[PDB]
């Protein structure tokens, strides 16, 4: 049972900034990829963010910049640093182990900015 | 980052493993004869760091 755990966001003003975490524990095989997925409610599954074990960083044109994916090689986590909000941002995540075979999905973290 | 195959044959047995082995640059076995004996030969594994 691979389990993903998610904490970190919440209600922040317009303008300031959070950070996210997912660690993925269990048996995340070796060439894993983990992504950062949107959703607000009435619209679908927006792929914010994707990461190899390469250390390439892929991110989409919505929120060009502002995103951010740190990486932990001991613990194998990944954190969000997400820098000036905008309402705009006002959507619930979550996480995508790719693993190699079964890949899983996260529990979700709430995002919340508007003044 | 990536799943290993480890072989190794020490006095006894053969060890083959399958895991997430750390290797270093040099893996290698520490070889020592014992003080009275000296027939069979005692390893120490450096191998893999984890």
């Amino acid at each position: 049972q691979v389990q993903l755990q998610e904490s970190g966001g919440g209600l922040v003003q317009a303008g300031g900034s959070l950070r996210l975490s997912c660690a993925a524990s269990g048996s995340i095989f070796s060439p894993n990829t983990m992504g950062w997925f949107r959703q607000a409610l009435g619209k679908q599954r927006e792929m914010v963010a994707v990461i190899s074990s390469i250390a390439s960083t892929q991110y989409a044109n919505f929120v060009k910049g502002r995103f951010t994916i740190t990486r932990d090689n001991t613990k194998n986590t990944v954190h969000l640093q997400m820098n000036s909000l905008i309402p705009e941002d006002t959507a619930v995540y979550y996480c995508y182990a790719v693993d190699k075979s079964q890949d899983y999905w996260g529990q979700g973290t709430q995002v919340t900015v508007s003044s | 980052k990536t799943q290993s195959l480890l072989i190794v044959n020490n006095a006894t047995n053969v060890v083959i493993k399958v895991c997430e082995f750390q290797f270093c640059n040099d893996p290698f076995l520490g070889v020592y004869y014992h003080k009275n004996n000296k027939s069979w030969m005692e390893s120490e594994f450096r191998v893999y760091s984890s």
